[PDB]
């Protein structure tokens, strides 16, 4: 009916992308051979939105410069539940190097995967639009990923693009470059992406570290967080619902300018196994963690800024009135953090079924001010670097000039400025 | 005398389907279309037959058009309780909804469906004798409700002139709403649609919220709640079109009283008696009752402050068990005790109508059945209360232009914002003028 | 009765006239956006092959 169009581009965005179809796969009732076997009609009543139609296939197109992460994801739990013809892969990798993804290897690549979406979306009754996941920091989801956006674009312009963007840090990956290939990326996304999940490695690994206490978090680890994130911020495409229930719907409730489409999401319950035999898992618990820091997928605490825009929803079977009075509640508590000048800006959305494993739970997505701290991180990162040009041959052998960087930063940069800016605004 | 319902969007659609229904309720009219009292098979000119058109085969079928961008609500009319009783062709889908945009709702998406939504009022329209107009429900915080609710009735006044165009609008509240730009939308569908409706109806969705909360005892009120409400209002004030008698008085001659003014066209609708089976068992609600009740703030449709304004006229549209003697007693001493003043301009009496046929509701509802039930409309200033909440929220986004490139990027310009929202403030002072004592 | 005919005609010919100015102004100003839209996107193409150009010295 409302079909969306997935793509999962180079190795955390394969892997990321792997672990959201297995999960909302169980969600839906579909098994890894795409046969529905679950129990409710909820499951089915939204489920064009992500798959084909007796089996159901998802709308997903894999992309990579190198073989292997879609190798693995074949092999992987529901790796035959993909279309092996939307499969697109090369040989050549990307070595970690955005200019590679974007306009060397990427390019060579990019016409064959455009065929497949162009498969996927002729036979959408009526298409909404394109998911993306992929990571900031290597070069074929970062630096190919963005190039597929600005072609989908071309081709689809009224159509809404959302990605789900893994933000690199120093505490996952030790590759130098990452602050490069994220800062020329975010430089894409500002001009071509609707709406983007800020989907940070910092705030990962310290929710596994700090939180968890998982002594040395895995890429499985950051994931299965990951994955929850992804179920929990798509509930309202694919179950039966009123709040925000299309892309265009989310991204008309949630971004009130342009360039300032970067969500800072969060997840709740997030309570070690060991301090749940002393917390209760209930509503306004639900509620005060969504709103904690240290619940947020992205490493910005929002008590450091202001909320333009919230959209809260929870999971399972709870009091809607309960619900209701929390919300007012933390609204109340909290009223400084929510700019005067949007009225109303908190909606909330309940769908009765839970994640896996879950009585309950909540997702957050938040358009904050504070998200100005993770572009500030890189941009710290970018400028160490790039004042003594470090690095930059890898970038310019592939024919491009100092002039992009500078100009990717400013960008960055003056994306920091506006959120400060609407900040310090009044009423 | 026909009257030809249209039904746009989410809210416009479930308020419909929950007022067909209790229509087909009060007249006997099961969910196949047949009515076995009705003994003239294939037509008439009965009373209900200014709402129900009848075939040979003895379907009596609502004079109603349902549409709606997206297919979703539509849909389950089209395979519910009730899909007999519409002609498929009565229900119009399209594919992608207008996202909470106005500007979708009026131009992207709805241009490519008015066409096709005139072509069936047009063959609605040649169907009756005596067409005497539209009611049109919608939001006014939806893209469709507000955007192609206002394209619609622009189109409607081209092709129909200036036959009759009521309104049932549904104002928002921050309890069930699903937009955050809610207040433009309000704003552009209410300054482009003024010229072309005689008459509105506003329901504010806070005010239903907390009389089902306070007054059915309804801890979390979905729309099933809320609709079942709002059509026993939109009942009583159709009453007068769709049953005869000799105390009955049409809707139209309370629209002479109602509307002093073009511009001034906003009724308030108060309702009496919201109670539940559980407190309505054993206490019967006497026509006093009833009619001091339609003076508490607290059953008012839509929330302000009539003690704080003018009256500029009152009207008591009464069904069931009630003789004017007891209305006239209650008028007396509701008189002597409250807080009404009308302008200097307009008589002070009531006009009253009543309608013999009493109140119904529908299985498994929340309101108790009760024997006589009341709802006032009344033109107050003090309904511009509600413009002035809305107005201040669309100044507090609009300074900063927030959201606006979402209708720039349909094709509308800022000089339509600033145009509709000075429209509203010339309204707004509209409404302190006529208040203010003559010379 | 001329009088009451003539302000009923000229009544639908205002609304008539209104509404075609703003269904063609609103068309010109989408795709205007859109035209724009699409003008960057061809830049960038442009500026990717100066790019694969630059590299092939
Ligand atoms: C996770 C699947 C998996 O492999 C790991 C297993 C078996 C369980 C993991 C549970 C987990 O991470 O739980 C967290 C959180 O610790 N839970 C609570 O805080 C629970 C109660 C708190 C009370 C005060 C929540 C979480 C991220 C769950 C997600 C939901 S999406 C499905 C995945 C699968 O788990
Ligand atoms: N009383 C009542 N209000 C409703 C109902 N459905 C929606 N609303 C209100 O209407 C507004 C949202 O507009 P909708 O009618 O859902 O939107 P739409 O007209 O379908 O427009 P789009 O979906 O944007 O194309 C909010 O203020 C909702 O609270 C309903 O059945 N009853
Ligand atoms: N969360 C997460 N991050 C990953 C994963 N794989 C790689 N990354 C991160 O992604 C970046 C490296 O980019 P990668 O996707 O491996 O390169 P590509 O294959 O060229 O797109 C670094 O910031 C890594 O920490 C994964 O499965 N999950
Ligand atoms: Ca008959
Ligand atoms: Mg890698
Ligand atoms: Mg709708």
């Amino acid at each position: 009916m409302r079909e969306i169009v997935h793509i999962q581009a180079g190795q955390c965005g394969n892997q990321i992308g792997a672990k959201f179809w297995e999960v909302i796969s169980d969600e839906h009732g579909i098994d890894p051979t795409g046969s529905y076997h679950g129990d409710s009609d909820l499951q089915l009543e939204r489920i064009n939105v992500y798959y084909n139609e007796n089996k159901y296939v998802p709308r997903a197109i894999l992309v990579d410069l190198e073989p292997g992460t879609m190798d693995s994801v074949r092999s992987g739990p529901f790796g035959q539940i993909f279309r092996p013809d939307n499969f697109v892969f090369g040989q050549s990798g990307a070595g970690n190097n955005w200019a590679k993804g974007h306009y060397t290897e990427g390019a060579e690549l990019v016409d064959s995967v455009l065929d497949v979406v162009r498969k996927e979306s002729e036979s959408c009754d009526c298409l909404q639009g394109f998911q993306l996941t992929h990571s900031l920091g290597g070069g074929t989801g970062s630096g190919m990923g963005t190039l597929l956006i600005s072609k989908i674009r071309e081709e689809y312009p009224d159509r809404i693009m959302n990605t789900f963007s893994v933000m690199p840090s120093p505490k996952v990956s030790d590759t130098v470059v990452e602050p490069y290939n994220a800062t020329l990326s975010v430089h894409q996304l500002v001009e071509n992406t609707d709406e983007t999940y800020c989907i940070d490695n910092e705030a990962l690994y310290d929710i596994c570290f700090r939180t968890l206490k998982l002594t040395t978090p895995t890429y499985g680890d950051l994931n299965h967080l990951v994955s929850a994130t992804m179920s929990g911020v798509t509930t309202c495409l694919r179950f039966p619902g009123q709040l925000n229930a299309d892309l265009r719907k989310l991204a008309v409730n949630m971004v009130p300018f342009p360039r300032l489409h970067f969500f800072m999401p969060g997840f709740a319950p997030l309570t070690s196994r060991g301090s749940q035999q002393y917390r209760a898992l209930t509503v306004p618990e639900l509620t005060q963690q969504m709103f904690d820091s240290k619940n947020m997928m992205a490493a910005c605490d929002p008590r450091h800024g202001r909320y333009l825009t919230v959209a809260a929803i929870f999971r399972g079977r709870m009091s809607m009135k309960e619900v209701d009075e929390q919300m007012l509640n933390v609204q109340n508590k909290n009223s400084s953090y929510f700019v005067e000048w949007i009225p109303n800006n908190v909606k909330t959305a309940v769908c009765d079924i839970p994640p896996r494993g879950l009585k309950m739970s909540a997702t957050f997505i938040g358009n904050s001010t504070a998200i100005q701290e993770l572009f500030k991180r890189i941009s710290e990162q970018f400028t160490a670097m790039f004042r003594r040009k470090a690095f930059l041959h890898w970038y310019t052998g592939e024919g491009m000039d100092e002039m992009e960087f500078t100009e990717a930063e400013s960008n960055m940069n003056d994306l920091v400025s506006e959120y400060q800016q609407y900040q310090d605004a009044t009423a | 005398r026909e009257c030809i319902s249209i039904h746009v969007g989410q809210a416009g659609v479930q308020i419909g389907n929950a007022c067909w229904e209790l229509y087909c309720l009060e007249h006997g009219i099961q969910p196949d279309g047949q009515m076995p009292s009705d003994k003239t098979i294939g037509g008439g000119d009965d009373s209900f037959n200014t709402f129900f058109s009848e075939t040979g085969a003895g379907k009596h079928v609502p004079r109603a058009v349902f549409v709606d961008l997206e297919p979703t609500v539509i849909d389950e009319v089209r395979t519910g309780t009730y899909r007999q009783l519409f002609h498929p062709e009565q229900l119009i889908t399209g594919k992608e909804d207008a996202a909470n945009n106005y500007a979708r709702g009026h131009y992207t998406i709805g241009k490519e469906i008015i066409d096709l939504v005139l072509d069936r009022i047009r063959k609605l329209a040649d169907q009756c004798t005596g067409l005497q107009g539209f009611l049109v429900f919608h939001s006014f915080g939806g893209g469709t409700g507000s955007g192609f609710t206002s394209l619609l009735m622009e189109r409607l006044s081209v092709d129909y002139g200036k036959k009759s165009k009521l309104e049932f609008s549904i104002y928002p509240a921050p309890q069930v709403s699903t937009a955050v730009v809610e207040p433009y939308n309000s704003i552009l569908t209410t300054h482009t649609t003024l010229e072309h409706s005689d008459c509105a109806f506003m329901v504010d969705n806070e005010a239903i919220y907390d009389i089902c909360r306070r007054n059915l005892d309804i801890e979390r009120p979905t729309y099933t709640n809320l609709n079942r409400l709002i059509s026993q209002i939109v009942s009583s004030i159709t009453a007068s079109l769709r049953f005869d008698g000799a105390l009955n008085v049409d809707l139209t001659e309370f629209q002479t009283n109602l509307v002093p003014y073009p511009r001034i066209h906003f009724p308030l609708a108060t309702y009496a008696p919201v109670i539940s089976a559980e407190k309505a068992y054993h206490e019967q609600l006497s026509v006093a009752e009833i009619t001091n009740a339609c003076f508490e703030p607290a059953n008012q449709m839509v929330k302000c402050d009539p003690r704080h304004g003018k009256y500029m006229a009152c009207c008591l549209l009464y069904r069931g068990d009630v003789v004017p003697k007891d209305v006239n007693a209650a008028i007396a001493t509701i008189k002597t005790k409250r807080s009404i003043q009308f302008v200097d301009w307009c008589p002070t009496g009531f006009k009253v109508g009543i309608n013999y046929q009493p109140p119904t509701v529908v299985p498994g509802g929340d309101l108790a059945k009760v024997q006589r039930a009341v709802c006032m409309l009344s033109n107050t200033t003090a309904i511009a209360e509600a413009w002035a909440r809305l107005d201040h929220k669309f100044d507090l986004m609009y300074a900063k232009r927030a959201f606006v490139h979402w209708y720039v990027g349909e094709g509308m310009e800022e000089g339509e914002f600033s145009e509709a929202r000075e429209d509203m403030a010339a309204l707004e002072k509209d409404y302190e003028e006529v208040g203010v004592d003559s010379v | 009765i001329q009088k009451a005919i003539e302000e009923n005609n000229n009544f639908i010919k205002m609304a008539k006239e209104k509404l075609a100015q703003k269904m063609e102004s609103n068309k010109e100003n989408r795709e205007a956006h859109l035209a724009a839209m699409l003008e960057r996107l061809q830049e960038k193409d442009k500026h990717a092959e100066e790019v694969r150009k630059n590299k092939e010295l």
